[PDB]
């Protein structure tokens, strides 16, 4: 059963100047809680380490970056005044004695720093379908789903196929494509393919989706544009399957 | 005064090949050295940790070395295969401090049995305004280039695996909603097999 490190939340989007407040669950068994920042540009720095209560290390950030831990070992981070930079991947890691025991992380919590809520958008996701001439010449068909139009990078995509989550035959790209990759408020596309038999796809009982979770904004953020709010939300494409 | 440092910063190898992957530190003070991998879009696993009065480890084709004095770990991956990808990264622990280094981007790339390159248009989506285009079954040698258009969005080579039918195919998927927009053009900023299969019209 066991449960690994756990971070909550796992995402979140601020504006410049406001405050958050992170939390992480170790291992049970572990006392050492340690967290990290991780950037594109700095990669991995380390944040401070507690055990028993206590502060233990610190690394370099400044006064505005703190932390504490209760007596369970759950630990909690804060950071106050938020700018741009500090957008980042906030990272936790636990072990049973950080000299001598291995770390073990948690996915992280996923933290986007903005100017503006205006500049959050939810992915469009389409799927796209099979080519004759794949199906004639391989016998095999290749469906593609894009998610296009999104910013933050606070999304998950997945196949599911008749109802159940696929992995088999799909590919979807590591990481989203800049639509405009001077800008650093520039929205995100992201690609995946589904590679199924030719007999499969001629089904028209066979149905595939993909799915978009996408992270954005909270009930308590204030929304005054035309448009609907940028919600946490899923958005989704499908296909039948067709004599093809 | 403690930099660790990591080379190389990217490694693009076949599969079944073996793997180096250096780590160095200036400070020979330290509880232990740690090696991690990390896959996109989620946290680290460690692989091996090596205490300060050690010279090595090893778990199953992964083997580290460590030379405390002279500053440097060396991590050997035997035999590499594609679930190998990832970012390597090397820690070291402190007296009061940890350090990571910035990573050796891993990706093993399959064998390709049997390459089919081809280039197909996949079908109008009633609800999308954009065209696709499918580069696929190509050799793992192929380099897949954006294009010279800014309007037009490529996205490099993604493998995917049919495990019933060991078959495992890359492709590059190409886009646009411009109207002077192709299959039969989309990746011509790309050097493609000559034998490249252009359907009339998945194509032009």
């Amino acid at each position: 059963m066991k449960a690994g490190v756990t971070q909550t939340p796992r995402y979140l989007i601020k504006t410049r100047g406001q405050q958050v407040t992170l939390s992480c669950s170790p291992i049970s068994g572990h006392r050492s809680v340690s967290w990290y920042q991780q950037t594109p540009g700095q990669g991995l720095q380390f944040l401070f380490e507690y055990f028993s209560e206590t502060q233990r290390n610190k690394g370099n950030f400044p006064g505005r970056f703190s932390g504490r831990q209760f007596s369970n070992s759950r630990s909690e981070m804060n950071v106050s005044t938020l700018e741009l930079g500090d957008s980042a991947l906030y990272l936790c890691a636990s072990s049973f004695d950080s000299g001598n025991s291995p770390l073990h992380f948690g996915n992280g919590t996923r933290l986007t720093v903005v100017e503006d809520l205006n500049k959050v958008f939810p992915p469009e996701v389409a799927v796209f379908e099979p080519s004759e001439a794949e199906i004639s010449h391989t016998q095999k068909a290749t469906l593609v789903c894009l998610a296009t139009g999104f910013f933050p990078d606070h999304v998950e995509l997945s196949w599911w196929v008749n109802g159940k989550e696929v992995h088999s035959g799909v590919c979807t790209d590591p990481q989203p494509l800049k639509e405009q990759p001077a800008l650093n408020d520039s929205r995100y596309s992201l690609s995946s393919r589904l590679r199924v038999s030719a007999t499969f796809w001629q089904n028209p009982r066979n149905h595939f989706r993909c799915q978009v979770q996408f992270y954005g904004l909270s009930e308590n953020d204030e929304w005054t544009q035309d448009r609907a709010k940028p919600v946490t939300q899923i958005v989704s494409a499908e296909a039948w399957g067709r004599a093809d | 005064k403690q930099e660790v440092t990591q080379i190389p910063a990217a490694l693009s190898v076949p599969e079944g090949e073996n793997l180096v992957l250096n780590c160095s530190f200036t400070d020979s003070a330290i509880y232990n050295l740690q090696w991690f991998r990390q896959d996109p879009g989620k946290g680290l696993t460690s692989l091996l940790l090596i205490q300060s009065s050690q010279r090595e480890q090893t778990s199953g084709r992964l083997n580290a070395s460590l030379d405390k004095s002279s500053g440097r770990s060396t991590l050997y991956i035997a035999a590499s295969q594609p679930g190998d990808s990832a970012t390597y990264l090397c820690a070291v622990t402190n007296f009061n401090k940890f350090y990571f280094g910035s990573g050796t981007k891993l990706n093993v790339k399959p064998n390709i049995q049997n390459p089919d390159p081809a280039v197909y248009q996949l079908r109008d989506s009633k609800s999308s305004d954009k065209s696709v285009c499918l580069f696929t079954d190509f050799d793992s040698q192929t380099n897949v280039s954006q294009s010279k258009d800014s309007d037009v969005y490529i996205t490099d080579k993604c493998v995917l695996d049919m495990r019933s039918m060991d078959f495992k195919s890359n492709s590059a998927v190409a886009w646009s909603n411009k109207s002077d927009f192709a299959c039969a053009n989309a990746f011509n900023n790309s050097i493609i097999p000559e034998d490249t299969f252009f359907p009339s019209p998945e194509s032009s």
